[PDB]
RNA sequence: AGGGGAUCGAAGACGAUCAGAUACCGUCGUAGUCUUAACCAUAAACUAUGCCGAUUAGGGAUCGGACGGCGUUUAUUUUUGACCCGUUCGGCACCUUACGAUAAAUCAAAAUGUUUGGGCUCCUGGGGGAGUAUGGUCGCAAGGCUGAAACUUAAAGAAAUUG
């Protein structure tokens, strides 16, 4: 509720403002454990339950009931995350989930189908990805056309940004949760493949918690 | 799904091997499945020692040695106490258990 | 038995780049195989390679600089008109903008967009991206 | 990277392995930099200029980048006779 | 010598030194990725490695060090007992912290432990004892710099020492012209030639 | 007939914050403990005093591991600073011949650096 | 008991709402 | 169909146990168990893992052949044989590891597959009815090979977790 105490490095420098922005970070690649860190760069951001399930343990009495919950989070330009949590009571699962869905934000890149016109709308290549018996692919598309999609990944795709896309799904997709991380995984691998047009060679520069000196 | 890699046989490489007879219920099993125990003790238990010692008439006497090599089938091992059941992962251990040499 | 060159060929050098390596050793080498490398050579996707000849086969050393990601071969070599040649880059190459399809056709062998240019078809040997 | 009218379109520039050239992703932990020093004639060492280098963590997973890191150093003229080609 | 001058040639003293401590006997395996590190193979007996090749590779240890802003940053590790006294008094002597004994597994990611530090680089005597710390490493991006002997795990470790790694002076003597290195390097010594005024052996151990 | 955590702890921090007051005499114990703490139990105060006597009679014989008090620190780092004067390594003193002993291939590493004046004897080894 | 919780809760953005009669 | 027939022992006959015991236990005991000349062609005939070819990680054992070396032992003695150290070819296997694969148990192949194509042959499509009926074919017979339909059902099944 009230104003943050700091505990990391990282921490302390976002409250002096000593560092620009979120993509800095993500060129460094460095974790992220704290969840006021996102919301101090990214307001606006989208939540959305999918839903609860009930999980049994069978004990002398009888049998034991948890809750299950489903969070992903977006801004619908480039920034998606989700997270997955159980609780003994529901409330608890939601707000609790909400943390590890902020703390997974992940960027997306977005690329052309064919020419280009300002605002790309579509995936650059075709990635796909697996997690378990669920395998789910993506392939560009032209501009235009609607996300053709299961209503579930419809969601996560509208809440990721993209725009344009094709997709298709194989194995045991019944599901939901693992249809979930192995659409996330797909995406978060969009920046993974390396385009004739990377090529070229970058500086290397040192890093703001090398090069800045934290306070005590 | 396989309990043991080797099939707890330890056969490969061939396709047959003569059987032999268990020592105690007379079964058959294959000699490579069977459990082998050699064993050496003396013919006379440790308190009879003395005993022959002074009733012998060769002055000082050495008791001969007794030698055996029994074989049971693994219904007979662990009903006779053998060998016993072995956790998941204590079961892929193969180094013949450390006898105790000080007895406290 | 030894039944294609290339795709042993093209089969080493997908698993020493995947696996991060800089050379490569192939043992039996032929002119459609250097034909091949010539190629990606001339798209930048390699380096030096060299062609040691003793008397039997001779054998190619090839030097890897990463940016490559696969290179595969069709191994029923089907027939295809020049009309039809968009579906196969519709099928197996991720993006119109980069990868190639190579050919083989009376003009010598080499890759679908300038084949286009040149208005040839033939047979699909390969592809590489 | 992508263009429309010569303005970067692009969310940001993902950097390069030296040691193999992979493009290390974000949030692949397990990757490091490395910075080496510069010294001067009388063998002080000169604050603010370093170079930099960067292995991503598949190829630090192996075990190799020590060798890696052997060749590099060897190319920029940081060592001696310490890494050949047998 | 584009980025070195000739006055880090290893003097003949310092070689002195090294040999007199028995520094150049492995063991009787022999790891493949520290193959370049062999000089040769005893008739009848161990491997030998190539002191010459330490030299460099301990300065560019030192180079590495001198890199980090402000000493605090700096973290290194031991767990044998023929290391601790080495390691805390290298920790008075320069600016770091040292870690003896038990490691507390989750230092370096549990945020509320008491032994919670966020440093910028690691040293370990030894991966095979210290290979918990390495494993931690490898989530919160640190390079590490390790001593090794001929037979070592070379998992996640960027920059390597070739020594004997189980002497009892072999130890206390390189951590101790690592020290030196690195005064060297910074104002500190204020010069090459002139020597230092601690004794080597005061990087040892001893048994009470 | 064992004492609980809350004992552990208290002996444990009375005779590291306090060492020397305090004798091996339990007596001298029972009336130190409760008038420098608050305790709401006599037996309680007993059960502190009669463990915490127990202490000193193991400590004043050899010291003991997971106990620390001030006067046992200092010692600690002033014996820390123990050195000789003549290096163990060091052996123009140490041994009488000042030459010392290599094996063959080692010599030959000396040849290759070219640090050849260095004065060493070279004895083959080989058992086969 | 799981659907009467969400509709209980009245404090987040489910997937659907339903709208009374 | 002949020879041989020690020992075990289907069928069978007794003694116990048991409420019953045509069984488990004990004493006997025919065909059989062996061999010569001909049939039969099925087994959890199992590595439940088809055959040829290429590449991919560390280790130390071990069987056969060849090559190099410091020594010991020993003989009508040397060269040979035995032991020791290192390299290589071809096998029956093993330990660690995952960059990889799978639902998982686990795997140097069960890897190089949604970024899907090296060559060839065979077999399966929810569970029962059913390897049944019928036709054909081989066999002295026992049986082998090939092989349905009517009807009926919302679950059978695999790997792992807590009790
Ligand atoms: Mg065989
Ligand atoms: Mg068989
Ligand atoms: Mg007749
Ligand atoms: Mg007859
Ligand atoms: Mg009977
Ligand atoms: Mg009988
Ligand atoms: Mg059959
Ligand atoms: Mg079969
Ligand atoms: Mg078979
Ligand atoms: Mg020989
Ligand atoms: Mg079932
Ligand atoms: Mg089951
Ligand atoms: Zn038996």
């Amino acid at each position: 509720e009230k104003e943050w105490q700091p505990v990391t490095k990282l921490g302390r420098l976002v409250k002096a403002g000593k560092i620009k922005s979120m993509e800095e970070i993500y060129l460094h690649s460095l974790p992220i454990k704290e969840y006021q860190i996102v919301d101090y760069f990214l307001p606006k951001l989208k939540d959305e339950v999918m839903k609860i399930k009930p999980v049994q343990k069978q004990t002398r009495a009888g049998q034991r009931t948890r809750f299950k919950a489903i969070v992903l989070i977006g801004d619908s330009d480039g920034h998606v995350g989700l997270g997955i949590k159980t609780s003994k009571e529901v409330a608890t699962a939601i707000r609790a989930a909400i943390i590890i869905a902020k703390l997974s934000v992940i960027p997306v890149r977005r690329g052309y189908w064919g020419a280009n016109l300002g605002r790309p709308h579509s995936l650059p290549v075709k990635q796909s990805g697996k997690c378990g018996s669920v395998t789910v692919r993506l392939i560009p598309a032209p501009r235009g056309t609607s996300l053709v999609a299961s209503p579930a990944v419809k969601r996560l795709l509208q809440l990721a940004g993209i725009e344009d896309a094709y997709t298709s799904s194989s194995g045991s997709t019944k599901t939901l949760e693992n249809t979930l991380k192995a659409t996330f995984a797909a995406v978060a691998n969009t920046y993974g493949f390396l385009t004739p047009n990377l090529w070229k060679e970058t500086k290397l520069i040192r890093s703001p918690l090398e090069e800045y000196a934290d306070t005590l | 799904v396989k309990k043991r890699k080797n099939n707890g046989r330890n056969k490969k490489g061939r396709g047959h091997v003569k059987p032999i007879r268990c020592s105690n219920c007379a079964r058959c099993t294959p000699k490579d499945k069977a459990i082998k125990r050699f064993t050496i003790r003396n013919m006379v238990e440790s308190a009879a020692i003395r005993d022959i010692s002074d009733a012998s008439v060769f002055a000082e006497y050495t008791v001969p040695k007794m030698y055996l090599k029994l074989q049971y089938c693994v219904s007979c091992a662990i009903h006779g106490k053998i060998v016993r059941v072995r956790s998941r992962e204590g079961r892929r251990n193969r180094a013949p258990p450390p006898r105790v040499r000080y007895n406290k | 038995v030894r039944t294609s060159v290339l795709h042993d060929a093209l089969n080493s050098i997908n698993n020493a780049e995947k696996m991060g390596k800089r050379q490569v050793m192939i043992r039996p080498s032929s002119k459609v195989i250097v034909k091949f490398l010539q190629v990606m050579q001339r798209h930048g996707y390699i380096g030096e390679f060299e062609e040691v000849d003793n008397h039997r086969s001779g054998k190619i050393v090839v030097q890897l600089n990463g940016r490559l990601n696969k290179c595969g071969v069709i191994s029923p070599r089907y027939n295809v008109r020049l009309a039809e040649l968009e579906k196969w880059v519709t099928k197996l190459l991720p993006a119109r903008q980069f990868g190639y399809v190579i050919l083989t056709t009376s003009a010598g062998i080499m890759d679908h967009e300038e084949a286009r240019r040149k208005h040839v078809a033939g047979k699909i040997i390969g592809f590489f991206y | 990277m992508e263009n429309d009218r010569g303005e970067i379109v692009d969310l940001y520039v993902p950097r390069k392995c030296s040691a193999t050239g992979r493009i290390i992703k974000a949030k692949d932990h397990g990757s490091c930099q490395i910075t080496i020093a510069k010294v001067d004639e009388n063998g002080r060492a000169i604050q603010g200029e370093n170079i930099i280098y960067a292995f991503s963590g598949f190829v630090r997973a192996m075990g190799e980048s020590d060798d890696a890191l052997n060749r590099l150093a060897q190319r920029d003229g940081l060592l001696k006779n310490v890494w050949s080609a047998q | 010598p584009a980025n070195l001058p000739s006055i880090f040639n290893p003097t003949s003293a310092d070689i002195e030194q090294l040999l007199a401590a028995q520094c150049h006997i492995g063991s009787k395996n022999l790891n493949v990725h520290m193959q370049p590190y062999v000089w040769k193979t005893r008739a009848d007996g161990v491997n030998i490695i190539n002191l010459g090749k330490t030299w460099e590779k301990l300065v560019l240890a030192a180079r590495i060090i001198v890199a980090i802003d402000n000493p605090s940053d700096v973290c290194v590790i031991s767990s044998r007992p023929f290391g601790q006294r080495a390691v805390l008094k290298f920790a008075a002597h320069t600016g770091a912290q040292a870690i003896a004994g038990r490691f507390t597994p989750g230092s370096f990611t549990n945020y509320i432990t008491r032994s919670f530090k966020e440093p910028r680089l690691i040293v370990v005597t030894d991966p095979r004892t210290d290979a918990q710390a390495i494993k931690e490493a490898s989530y919160v991006n640190i390079p590490v710099i390790a001593l090794c002997d001929t037979d070592s795990p070379l998992e996640y470790v960027d920059v390597a020492i070739p020594t004997n790694n189980k002497g009892r002076h072999s130890v206390g003597l390189i951590w101790w012209m690592l020290a030196r290195e690195v005064l060297r390097l910074r104002g500190t010594i204020y010069n090459r030639e002139t020597p230092w005024d601690v004794m080597p052996d005061l990087y040892f151990y001893r048994d009470p | 007939r064992v004492r609980t955590k809350t004992v552990k702890k208290s002996a444990k921090v009375i005779i590291e914050k306090y060492y020397p007051r305090l004798t091996l005499d339990f007596e001298t114990n029972k009336r130190v403990c409760d008038e420098i703490a608050v305790i709401s139990s006599k037996r309680l105060r007993n059960k502190i005093a009669g463990y915490t006597t127990h202490l000193m009679k193991r400590i004043q014989r050899g010291p003991v591991r997971g106990i620390s008090f001030k006067l046992q620190e200092e010692e600690r780092e002033r014996k820390d600073q123990y050195v000789p004067e003549v290096s163990a390594l060091d052996f123009h003193q140490n041994s009488e011949t000042g030459m010392l002993d290599i094996d063959q291939e080692t010599k030959d590493l000396l040849k290759h650096l070219g640090f050849d004046s260095i004065p060493v004897n070279v004895i083959p080894v080989t058992q086969s | 008991e799981g659907e009467a919780e969400l509709k209980d809760e009245q404090a987040a953005e489910e997937i659907a709402q339903t709208e009374k009669k």
